[PDB]
């Protein structure tokens, strides 16, 4: 729970 | 002014987009990618402007900085004097559907059964039922729970893709786009209708829209509502009329997302486009209908009445709701 997946 | 570049997921959505583009006098143009996540990446790169997304995909897109712009509004259950564009959205009911003839089957006897999901990462199809299953089992091994499944977007060689059927040629087994026979709401309901699976994770509207002559599609045209049942979390089974008391969750409506600096323009253009091509639009059904696709829910759900304005300029977490966000985040700890 924090960052973009890409 | 600038053109709006829509992103189509797969070739069926591309064809529909291309018709829209022509009818719109190139006010809307089309990019296409093979999956939703790839379209999200095109938008993050600036190579497309926007697409409409289920809430699980809004989670992905919103972690990456895209924002909600307008939401699908289906017909309200109650009279409202408000214009569709200003009516608050209601959310849809995620449900677990089985055949009535499959008499033993309840929520508490799903293990080792065959399941049909809309796609990995989607609300009703995946986040809500697998989030509940991981919690009740105390196990992250959601990939070993059902004996076999069709869960578009999973590893095509794994049990989670074993019931998927691909396109007219078996090409593209398990891809998360409409070329997979069992993709999406209508695909996963077909997987149950055909007895490929024991249970389908869809929404309440899918069952009504594809039974009792509401769909003339070949696989659906002869299905009867009474031949299906909903699984309630207390272990009971109910007729599909009882969805308001036998659902897994209430989901946030699918919605259009964009980059923040394009959201205002995307919003103005969609509001004009639906005035031309929306339900009762100036030029629908005459020329083109943005919210029809012969039941296949291409670009938008076919049951969309309008795209509605959002209250409170919400962030993605405000649109999804804190409960849902927290459920997704809990589940994504498993992977
Ligand atoms: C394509 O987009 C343009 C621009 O928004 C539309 O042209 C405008 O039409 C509106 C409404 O009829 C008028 O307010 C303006 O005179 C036009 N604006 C500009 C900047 O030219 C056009 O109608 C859209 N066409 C389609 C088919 O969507
Ligand atoms: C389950 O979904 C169906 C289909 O969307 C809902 O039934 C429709 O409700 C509208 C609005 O009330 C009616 O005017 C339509 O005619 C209904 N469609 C069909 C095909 O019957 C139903 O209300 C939903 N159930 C719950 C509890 O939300
Ligand atoms: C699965 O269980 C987790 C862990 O209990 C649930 O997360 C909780 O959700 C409630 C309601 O929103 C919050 O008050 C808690 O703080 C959350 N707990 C934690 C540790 O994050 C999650 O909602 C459950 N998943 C589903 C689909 O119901
Ligand atoms: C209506 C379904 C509930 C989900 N939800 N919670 C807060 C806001 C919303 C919605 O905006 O989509
Ligand atoms: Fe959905
Ligand atoms: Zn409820
Ligand atoms: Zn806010």
């Amino acid at each position: 729970l924090e960052a973009c997946a890409f | 002014y600038t053109r709006v570049v829509w992103c189509a997921v797969g070739p069926e959505e591309q064809k529909k987009c291309q018709q829209w583009s022509q009818q719109s006098g190139q006010n809307v143009t089309c990019a296409t990618a093979s999956t939703t996540d790839d379209c999200i990446v095109l938008v993050l790169k600036g190579e497309a402007d926007a697409l409409n997304l289920d809430g699980g995909y809004i989670y992905t897109a919103g972690k990456c900085g895209l924002v909600p712009v307008l939401a699908e509004n289906r017909k309200s259950s109650k009279h409202s004097s408000l214009d569709c564009v200003l009516r608050p959205t209601e959310g849809y009911l995620a449900v677990a559907v089985v055949k009535k003839a499959n008499e033993g089957l309840t929520w508490n006897s799903l293990k080792d059964k065959k399941s049909c999901h809309t796609a990995v990462d989607r609300t009703a199809g995946w986040n809500i039922p697998m989030g509940l299953i991981v919690n009740q089992t105390g196990s992250c091994a959601f990939d070993e729970f059902f004996s076999q499944s069709c869960a578009p977007g999973a590893d095509p060689k794994s049990r989670l893709c074993a019931l998927c059927a691909g396109d007219d040629q078996g090409l593209d087994k398990c891809v998360p786009n409409s070329k997979e026979k069992y993709y999406g709401y209508t695909g996963a309901f077909r997987c149950l209708a055909e007895d490929v699976g024991d249970v389908a994770f869809v929404k309440n509207d899918t069952v009504w829209e594809n039974t009792n002559g509401e769909s003339t599609a070949d696989w659906a045209k002869n299905l009867k509502r009474e031949d299906f049942r909903l699984l309630c979390l207390d272990g009971t089974r109910k007729p599909v009329t009882e969805a308001q008391s036998c659902h897994l969750a209430v989901a946030p409506n699918h919605a259009v997302v964009s980059r923040s600096d394009r959201a205002a323009h995307v919003e103005q253009v969609l509001l004009h486009q639906q005035a031309l091509f929306g339900k009762n639009g100036k030029n629908c059904p005459d020329k083109f209908c943005l919210f029809k696709s012969e039941t296949k829910n291409l670009l938008f759900n076919d049951n969309t009445e309008c795209l509605a304005k959002l209250g409170g300029r919400p962030t993605y977490e405000e649109y999804l709701g804190t409960e849902y966000v927290t459920a997704i985040a809990n589940l994504k700890k498993c992977s």
